[PDB]
């Protein structure tokens, strides 16, 4: 069974850049290699077939080359909308195996997050559970640290973070930090704070509320 | 108007069986080779198998050749995947795809149908509206939240105002804990539109026949 080793696995590029992805086949696959593009939340689209041919309607940006075991895929001028996973496939013999994919990440300017803190919903506390939600929106780059503070003291247990994929429109990321307490624990304390340390500033972004307000 | 639409995905017991189907339209299905592929969470695409127009040639990736069966009914323009002996390694999004004429390349892919192999039980989400902090917000814009807690399995679909509110939305990926997922979604609108006009989050969890809407209003006695 033929292995398609695709490199690099991850790729950070700016709009305007030429990029070259490589697929190495563990044995000959003639010229019979296709390349696909899979944007977030969408199904793959065929860009290249028989290694060097653009599929119908694919823009001139995208090219491919190779034969035998060495194959490349090239975007001559990377555009923001090219944010996606690119993977190869050999179709010389069954099973028609895929490469592992290359995740393309778009370099844009640094942007601080817009932070919004949310008390437990009016509709949640009756259930006995209490979720405190902090949204950190439209920031770059991806890495960011969220510190929860209850009455001034830090809380690490019960926190869960979730990042969005890079937006195809503005190339930013968003993140939700959810602190899960019991109703009883939530009611013991008054001050609730989420702090967003991002490289865009030395000073953390602080959003806060008091339970009895 | 080439179109593929998968269905049949859902929750199945480990070791159990499940049948997927894929409806083809906008082309003469009987002229084309068809294939199935799948994408496990966080992993790459994996080719499952293919079948030629007359069903005389059916091929599988070896790991699957004794547990999955591919068939097609040209009279119905439908492609089928008979899954059996399933395990957690079979949890994935399953895609049907057409081979282009004269190439073993998948020139059109369906949107996919989600399959989860698990012993855990189907559980509907609680859905909670998240209004801003009690103080009346300054500033030109307002961020609202919708929290979707404690459902199984994936997925859930979340829209705002039945989808007529699409800009300024971020829907965060579900996180799994103790065989229960939690997801949230934020929407940012101008303060001229809220709270003077209504905003609702619409949550659908098909696996539990659940459809819950939550209108979001400012916190406080009513
Ligand atoms: C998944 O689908 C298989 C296959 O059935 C065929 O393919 C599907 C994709 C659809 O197009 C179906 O409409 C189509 O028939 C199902 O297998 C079928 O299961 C039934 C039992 O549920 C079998 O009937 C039995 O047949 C034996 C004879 O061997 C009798 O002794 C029994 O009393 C009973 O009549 C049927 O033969 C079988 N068909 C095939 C081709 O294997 C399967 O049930 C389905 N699975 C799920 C979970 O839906």
């Amino acid at each position: 069974s033929i292995v398609m080793t695709q490199t690099p696995k991850f790729l950070l590029v700016s709009a305007g850049d030429r990029i070259t992805i490589t697929c190495k086949a563990s044995q000959s696959v003639r010229n019979d290699v296709a390349w696909y593009q899979q944007k977030p939340g969408q199904s793959p689209k065929l860009l290249i077939y028989f290694a060097s041919n653009r599929y119908t309607g694919v823009p001139d940006r995208f090219t491919g080359s190779g034969s035998g075991t060495d194959f490349t895929f090239t975007i001559s001028t990377v555009q923001a909308e090219d944010l996606a996973v690119y993977f190869c496939q050999q179709g010389y013999t069954s099973p028609r195996t895929f490469g592992g994919g290359t995740k393309l990440e778009i370099k844009r300017a640094d942007a601080a997050p817009t932070v919004s803190i949310f008390p437990p919903s009016s509709e949640q506390l009756t259930s006995g559970g209490a979720s405190v939600v902090c949204f950190l929106n439209n920031f770059y780059p991806k890495d960011i640290n969220v510190k929860w503070k209850i009455d001034g003291s830090e809380r690490q247990n019960g926190v869960l973070n979730s990042w969005t994929d890079q937006d195809s429109k503005d190339s930013t990321y968003s993140m939700s930090s959810t602190l899960t307490l019991t109703k009883d624990e939530y009611e013991r304390h008054n001050s609730y704070t989420c702090e967003a340390t991002h490289k865009t500033s030395t000073s953390p972004i602080v959003k806060s509320f008091n339970r009895n307000e | 108007n080439v179109n593929l639409l998968e269905s049949g995905g859902g929750l199945v017991q480990p070791g159990g069986s499940l049948n997927l189907s894929c409806a083809a339209s906008g082309f003469d299905f009987s002229r084309y080779w068809m294939s199935w592929a799948r994408q496990a969470p966080g992993k790459g695409q994996e080719w499952i198998g293919e079948i030629n127009p007359g069903s005389s040639t059916i091929k599988y990736t070896p790991s699957l050749k004794d547990k999955f069966i591919i068939s097609r009914d040209n009279a119905k323009n439908t492609l089928y995947l008979q899954m059996s002996k399933v395990s957690s390694e079979d949890t994935a999004l399953y895609y049907c795809a057409r081979y282009g004429s004269y190439v073993y390349a998948m020139d059109y892919w369906g949107p996919g149908t989600s399959v989860t192999v698990s012993s855990a039980k189907t559980t509907a989400p609680s859905v909670y509206p998240l209004a801003p902090v009690c103080g009346a917000t300054t500033g030109s814009s307002v961020t609202l939240g919708c929290l979707v807690k404690g459902y199984f399995p994936e997925p859930v679909t979340l829209t705002w105002n039945s989808g007529s509110l699409s800009s300024g939305v971020h829907t965060f990926p579900a996180v799994l804990q103790s065989d229960l997922y939690t997801l949230s979604s934020s929407v940012t609108v101008t303060s001229s539109t809220w709270p003077s006009q209504s905003i609702t989050c619409n949550v659908a969890h098909p696996a539990s026949s659940t459809k819950v809407d939550k209108k979001i209003e400012p916190r406080g006695p009513t």
